[PDB]
This record gives structure tokens, C-alpha cells and sequence, in this order.
DNA sequence: CCGACAGGACTATAAAGATACCAGGCGTTT
DNA sequence: AACGCCTGGTATCTTTATAGTCCTGTCGGG
């Protein structure tokens, strides 16, 4: 048995908020890297995500490139997962499966976030780093 | 002559020859800062060495420093201030050997940039521009007057090199911090957002057209000044053209004439930079509140990723 | 309001909490030098991250050093810059991700103190005290006319 | 009070080692 | 070949130790 690494999560969590979205849903499912990395950066804190790609980044050109290549790494894993489909002649652009609703396993519920989290280590879902 | 007489790699050898270097430790940079406020009150902007030991102290008290050998450590960053050109030292025979001080433009400039709260007005620009119009004006009817070398170095090149170069300078830094307020605005509204969203949709169309109407009527304003101000340049460089010229006071209108249209076009770009950020922020806002309709996920997953570093966690796999 | 509304102990008490510190070694000091010219150079006013990344190459080569890193050490020079307040980075949708730098206020006076030959003009002098009698002058009279 | 003598503290620098951050190499997968 | 992963190297920074430098204190002598 193994885990998931903290940027594969941040990555699951935003193709589930994705595939939720009515707002692209006009898309047929075809969405691009750069609308990703988009929805990414508007939501987390962007210059602390930073931190993970390298200790000194401070929103140099170099490092935001260098994020968007471990996007694009984390992402092809999460392909060999299932939880996302490449065109068949296009690799910039990818379709998204009902698997990615298991990174919202600790918010289903309208509860106290500790006694879900608990819950989830009990039952083997998840564990903490 | 350009203002910058050297070229980047001659500059970079002088520099390295030179050894020039600058090193503010808080303590130290305290300690300017200090004596920059003490330097404020005074009737005569002189400090004597019993002063700045006596605010040294003051200093060392904030910090929480030991006593012992405080004299000692007040004449090494007293020295050190001088060593790094913050301070100038007057040693006079006629004060008994007793030393006078007084900070160098590079300690009020730096002391300047922590201490004073700066914040940008359009009253001030347009009282900038209304002084400059007067003085180019009064430039190009004595270079239309026409007259000798000394004519046009008194009441031409004077006039354009001593006030109205320093002014359109003054234009340009209170830009420059135009442009750190909007940086600080941004930061304001992504902390509103992640606070409380739903309660801060006000507050940040409130941020977002405050700062909006300023950098439009800050243009307005440019763009008004800003012909009058090219058509006497251009008054000035035809009359210079018609006495035969002077290169000095051609390259200065030249140089005059590129930092207005630097100037002027600033106010486009920040204009364009803050509306694509303003779009953002109400895309955003519209994605946030309207597409959830039912209105029970979009908080339930979006504070979620807001805040997985409190908690963070991972999937089993096999 | 005196311009400084802080006390002595209340801004020694602000800057101890807020940490504020300037670091600027030759090379440093250097590159913003000659950041400072290349700007005024400049039509825009305006520096790309890849403009920024050649004038430091240049600042290296005039320092003698190896051209490993370059590229790194470019990048912790102008994120050092932009953290110790010489740069604001301009990050817009529209631009695609190229970032747009404009050197501060603070930036500017400390390269114009060692770039710009300032010698004492009595002319300047005169000129300075010209415009101020005239904007006195008309604060008088405006002061004067009532309002 | 001076002057001598040592001792200690403080400060600064050197030396060494670690840690970060990237690159390069190698291995796998598209 | 490119991308992804690992290993080691290079840069940077910190830590640790040492040695300096000056100060302070004491005592004795003048």
C-alpha cells in the first residue's frame, strides 16, 4: 500500500471542483493544462504553493514554469491512476472521470473536520504526513 | 551628456574598483532612523557625539541590550555610519575638538523610505504640472526671444536642467509609488477573500473601484498637461533650431521630451494591468456566488483547499 | 501631523517587529546600478525578466565569476530585489505569465546616489528658489482671497 | 589618578559542515 | 527523446570555534 504526495492532492482536489463546475460543463469535458493551472493559482495561495517546487521561489518566470512541468507530471500519473483521459491526438488537453470524487472524502459530510478525518484513518482511507 | 556618463560595463568596473556597498541590520537601520527623527526636531540639523550616544542607548534600551560597554558600541556604529557615507563628521579647531554631525542624502534617503508614509495625490500632480506648464512657457518665450550663449544658458537651459528636469522626476516617483499601492491592494483583497467571501464582495468592489478612479482621473490629468507641455518642448527645440542651436539644450529637450512620454504612458499600461486583474476578481466572485445553486459544495470544497496546509492529509493506494 | 507621527521608542518597537533590513554587496549594488541604467534607456520605462537575467551575465562577466547557475543566481537576485523592495513584478493573465518589473522610489534614490554626478549649481539654487517665491506668491494670494 | 597587567567579554571572522536546490544522469514510458 | 525520478554536486548559508581586540577592573604606586 502506498500514498499520494500533498501536490497530487492539490491537483485531485481542483479536477473535482472542475468536473462539479456547470460553468464549463459547455466544454463536453475537454479541458487544457493552462485552464487547470489557472484554477489553481486563483484559489490557492500561490506564492506559499511555491514552497514545494523549491525552497527559494519568490514568482520568478523560472519557477513558474518549473511548477507547471510538475503539474504536468503529477498529472500523467493520475492518468495511469484512471482518474483522467488524454485526447487521443492531442496531449494538451484531457477529459475527467467520476474517480476524482474520492479527494472529496473528508468534506461529503457537513461535520466536524477532526472526527472525519479520524474516521477516514480508521476505515484506511487516509493517512496524515 | 546623458545623466549616466558611463556605459554598463564601465560602470560595473568602477563600481567593483570603488567597492561600494550597502548593509542595514535592523538594529543599525534602527539607530538611522533614530537620528534621521531626532535630525527632524532640531532648529540647527546638527547632532553632537554626546546625542547620537544618548539615542543610541535609547535604542539599545528597545532591543533589550546589556549596558555594559554601550559608549563603546554607540562609537562603532557611529563609525560605521561614517565608514558607510550615512554620516558626515565636521571636525573644527574652533569647537574645542568637539565633533558636529550631520546625515548625507543617502542616510535622509534611506531613513526617508522606512520612516515617511507616502501615498500618492492628484492635488499634488496637478500643482506639479501647473508649475512646470509655467516654467517651460516662460522657457520657450525666452528661447523664442532669441539672444547670446548667456541668454540661453540663464533662461533656457537653467530653467529646463535645474527646474523642470526635477520636477517631471518628482512626477515619476510619485508613479512609482502609485504602482506599490496597487501591489498592496491585491494583497488586501486575496486576504478579504480567504477571511470571509461572502461578507467581503463589498469591500473589494469598494477597493477595486476607489483604486480604479484614481488611476483614470491620475491619467486624465496627464493627458491634459501632457500637449501643452510637448508644444513648448517643441517651441523651444524650433527656436534653438532657428539661433543655430546648442547641443546641450537639444539633448536635454530630447531627454525632457522622452520622460513625459514615458510618463504619459505609464497611466495606459497601469490602467490596462488593473482592469485585467478587476475582471479576474469579478469573474471570480460571479463563479463563486452564482454557479453553485443549491449553494452547498462551493463552500463545503472551496474551504477545504483554502486550508489543507492546517490538516493535510493523503489517499491510500495499492 | 509631523511627518514622523512615531515616537523614537514607538518606531524602534514598529521597525523591531517589522524586521526591516537592506543588504546590498558590490555585485548587488551593481546590478541595480545597472538596472537603473538600462531603464533609463528605455522608451516604456519597462524591464522583462530575460532583460533582467542578461544585465546580471553582464555584472558576472565584469565580476570575473563562473557562468554555472547564472540563470539561478539571476532569479535569487531579482526575487532578492523584489523582497527587499527595489523592484515591484507585475504578473498579468494578458501577458501570458511574463512577469513586468518597474524599479521603487527606494530602488531609484539609492541607484541615483552613486550613479548620478551631483555637483552644487548656483544657477539650480536659483531656479529652485524661483519657482518656490512663485508657488508662495500664489498660496499667498489664493490664502489672501478668502475661500 | 595613573599605569600596569591580566582577564573576560564581546565581536568578528574563519573554518567547516550542512542543506538546499539544481543539474545531470539514468531509467521508463509515451 | 522527453519526462520523471534519484543521486550527487555545487552553492550558499550557517554554525561553531577561535582569536582578536578592547575594556574593564584591580591593585599598587606615585
Amino acid at each position: 500500500r502506498s500514498v499520494l504526495s500533498e501536490l497530487d492532492m492539490m491537483v485531485g482536489k481542483i479536477l473535482c471542483y472542475l468536473y462539479l463546475s456547470p460553468e464549463r460543463l459547455a466544454n463536453q469535458g475537454i479541458f487544457t493544462s493552462q485552464e487547470l493551472y489557472e484554477e489553481l493559482i486563483s484559489l490557492a495561495d500561490e506564492g506559499k504553493l511555491m514552497k514545494f517546487v523549491n525552497q527559494r521561489s519568490s514568482g520568478s518566470d523560472l519557477d513558474k514554469q518549473k511548477l507547471q512541468e510538475k503539474v504536468r507530471t503529477t498529472l500523467n500519473r493520475l492518468r495511469r491512476l484512471g482518474m483522467v483521459y488524454f485526447l487521443p491526438n492531442n496531449n494538451n488537453k484531457f477529459t475527467i472521470t467520476e474517480a476524482v470524487f474520492r479527494f472529496g472524502a473528508d468534506v461529503r459530510s457537513g461535520d466536524d473536520p477532526r472526527e472525519i478525518q479520524l474516521r477516514m484513518i480508521r476505515d484506511g482511507e487516509a493517512m496524515p504526513v | 551628456m546623458s545623466e549616466y556618463s558611463q556605459t554598463v560595463p564601465e560602470l560595473v568596473s568602477w563600481a567593483r574598483k570603488n567597492d561600494f556597498s550597502i548593509s542595514l541590520p535592523v538594529e543599525r537601520l534602527a539607530f538611522l532612523m533614530a537620528i534621521a527623527v531626532l535630525n527632524s526636531e532640531r532648529l540647527d540639523g546638527e547632532m553632537s557625539e554626546g546625542e547620537l550616544i544618548d539615542a543610541f542607548r535609547e535604542v539599545c534600551k528597545g532591543f533589550e541590550q546589556t549596558a555594559e560597554s554601550v559608549a563603546v558600541r554607540a562609537n562603532n556604529a557611529i563609525n560605521d555610519m561614517v565608514r558607510q557615507k550615512l554620516l558626515n563628521r565636521f571636525t573644527s579647531e574652533l569647537a574645542d575638538g568637539n565633533a558636529i554631525y550631520r546625515l548625507t542624502p543617502l542616510g535622509i534617503s534611506i531613513s526617508d523610505y522606512y520612516i515617511r508614509q507616502r501615498e500618492f495625490s492628484t492635488l499634488r500632480l496637478s500643482m506639479q504640472l501647473s508649475i512646470v506648464a509655467n516654467e517651460l512657457h516662460r522657457a520657450a518665450e525666452a528661447a523664442e526671444e532669441g539672444g547670446d550663449e548667456f541668454h540661453w544658458h540663464r533662461n533656457v537651459f537653467a530653467p529646463l536642467k535645474y527646474s523642470v528636469a526635477e520636477i517631471f522626476d518628482s512626477i515619476d516617483m510619485s508613479q512609482r509609488l502609485m504602482d506599490e499601492q496597487q501591489n498592496f491592494v491585491k494583497e488586501d483583497i486575496a486576504a478579504l477573500l480567504n477571511q470571509d467571501w461572502q461578507a467581503a464582495i463589498a469591500n473589494c468592489e469598494q477597493l477595486l473601484s476607489e483604486t480604479s478612479g484614481t488611476l483614470r482621473e491620475l491619467q486624465d490629468t496627464l493627458e491634459a498637461a501632457g500637449d501643452k507641455l510637448q508644444a513648448n518642448l517643441l517651441r523651444i527645440q524650433d527656436a534653438n533650431m532657428g539661433s543655430g542651436g546648442s547641443e546641450l539644450v537639444d539633448k536635454l529637450v530630447f531627454d525632457l521630451q522622452s520622460k513625459l512620454d514615458r510618463i504619459i504612458s505609464w497611466g495606459q499600461q497601469a490602467i490596462d494591468l488593473w482592469i485585467g486583474y478587476d475582471r479576474h476578481v469579478h469573474k471570480f466572485i460571479r463563479t463563486a456566488i452564482d454557479m453553485d445553486k443549491n449553494r452547498i459544495f462551493s463552500q463545503r470544497l472551496r474551504q477545504s483547499v483554502q486550508h489543507y496546509f492546517d490538516n493535510p492529509w493523503t489517499l491510500t493506494v495499492a
